[PDB]
């Protein structure tokens, strides 16, 4: 019927003045784009299908018309920037926009599914479908007593679409529409659905990726706990969004800091540094370094919950990634920390593995070893104890990498440690 | 101690 048909067909049957006809070859057109193995979007672009479509986005008279226009314009949206550009140029956004409100649910999904393809291209796109009017049509469609009462497939494409317009920076969303989907985004993310939880958590990573302003405008909401609670999930397309938005948050003032840690995360921390997935582990390191850059209160929180251990094993044994991740870690640590809690890190076993790691090529992490290495010494200093450190250093065999990295191309490598060397050793 | 910092085919 309208299986494997030819541009060409498609071509003559929507340019026929036949309605029928019409629907026919836009369902062959469909079902064309709907293909896995390298759908003709170029060729579709090409005919000059795409104003069609949009002009039939409008048969109010003739729904299933609607439909398949709709099905084969979000199939072409999914495709490179141009492609969406070309279904943008064709009017696409207001009719889709338009159809948002449509008695037929598959026709309002598949509006939300192709608003969720164009905003998904970039901030431009996105802010142009916000321009357009799209938020509170689609907001109205969650507008209901219970989340459950919607179909799963319509609520979790909903969710992404949303997730979408939260979604890219330079520029980031406008404060207003941010403001206006955050209530709708913590009720999702109460939502029991695996799918929309990972999506809300998504949504809620992006509006947190910025200044402390829009960190602030997320943690007004009360979400922290709820992160939190999703970061201990069992499903990995969970706690990574929740893990990377936990991060973000961290990445602020002391305050927000302060608020992932009263809802519990620490406690979370032993597994995440622990976690297979090595992703998992560089994020949650990621994460430790941020909240170990805070005030001494809240090392002294990290000290308590017995993460300092977690640090250790990390800086051992971890892909380079997620040491460089726990060298930052332990660099804050020194430069915030009392000569109490670097003693107690040094009490753990930091120095070892510290050394080891200054056999890695990577300048940088290079110099962060240095720099914490300087801060301990500090620390023995006020202790009287820096010959017990520097004995502690030669037996792990740190002192042949400092005498060497004295032979280091960077300068500030060279500089910091011959420094180490001429005030220690 | 500083702090430091898609789209869907229907088939």
């Amino acid at each position: 019927g309208t299986v494997n048909w030819s541009v060409e067909d498609i071509v003559k049957g929507i340019n026929s003045n036949n309605l029928e006809s019409q629907l026919q070859a836009t369902q062959a057109a469909r079902k064309l784009l709907s293909r896995e193995k390298q759908p003709p979007i170029d060729n579709i672009i090409r005919a000059g299908l795409i104003p069609k479509f949009v002009s039939f986005l409008g048969k109010t008279d003739c729904s299933p018309i609607q439909f398949e226009s709709a099905w084969a314009l979000t199939n072409i949206a999914s495709g490179t920037s141009e492609q969406t550009k070309a279904v943008v140029d064709g009017g696409a956004i207001p009719a889709f926009i338009s159809l948002l409100a449509s008695p037929h649910a598959h026709i309002s999904e598949q509006a939300v599914w192709a608003l969720g393809n164009i905003a998904g291209d970039g901030s431009a796109f996105r802010d142009l479908v916000i321009k357009h009017g799209a938020i509170d049509p689609l907001l109205a469609l969650l507008a209901v007593p219970d989340l459950s009462t919607l179909a799963c497939g319509y609520l979790r494409n909903l969710t992404w679409t949303l997730s979408n317009l939260c979604r890219n920076k330079n520029p980031a969303p406008p404060l207003d529409a941010v403001e206006q989907i955050l209530p709708t985004l913590v009720r999702l993310l109460h939502h029991n659905d695996p799918e929309v939880l990972a999506d809300s958590c998504w949504a809620i990573s992006y509006l947190t990726d910025g200044p402390n302003e829009r960190i602030e405008m997320v943690v007004k909401k009360g979400v922290v706990p709820q992160l939190v609670k999703l970061l201990g999930a069992t499903e990995l397309p969970i706690v990574t969004p929740a893990l990377r938005a936990i991060g973000n948050i961290v990445t602020g003032t002391d305050e927000q800091t302060q608020k992932v840690i009263d809802a519990g995360a620490l406690a979370v921390f032993p597994s995440l540094l622990t976690n297979p997935k090595t992703n998992i582990q560089k994020e949650a390191t990621w994460t430790m370094s941020n909240i170990t850059a805070g005030r001494q209160d809240q090392i002294q929180q990290v000290v308590n919950h017995g993460l300092v251990p977690f640090l250790v094993g990390v800086l051992s044994k971890a892909d380079f990634k997620t040491q460089k991740e726990a060298a930052w870690a332990i660099t804050n640590y020194t430069s915030g920390g009392t000569v109490e809690q670097i003693v107690y890190l040094v009490h753990c076993g930091i120095i070892e593995p510290l050394m080891n790691l200054l056999s890695a090529k990577d300048t940088k992490i290079i110099q962060v070893i240095l720099d914490a290495i300087s801060n301990i010494f500090q620390a023995a200093e006020k202790l009287g104890e820096t010959e017990k450190l520097s004995i502690m250093i030669e037996e792990c065999g740190g002192l042949d990498k400092i005498e060497a990295l004295q032979r280091h191309e960077n300068e500030s490598v060279y500089k910091a440690s011959l420094n180490l060397i001429e005030k220690y050793f | 101690a500083r702090k430091r910092s898609t789209k869907k085919l229907a088939y």
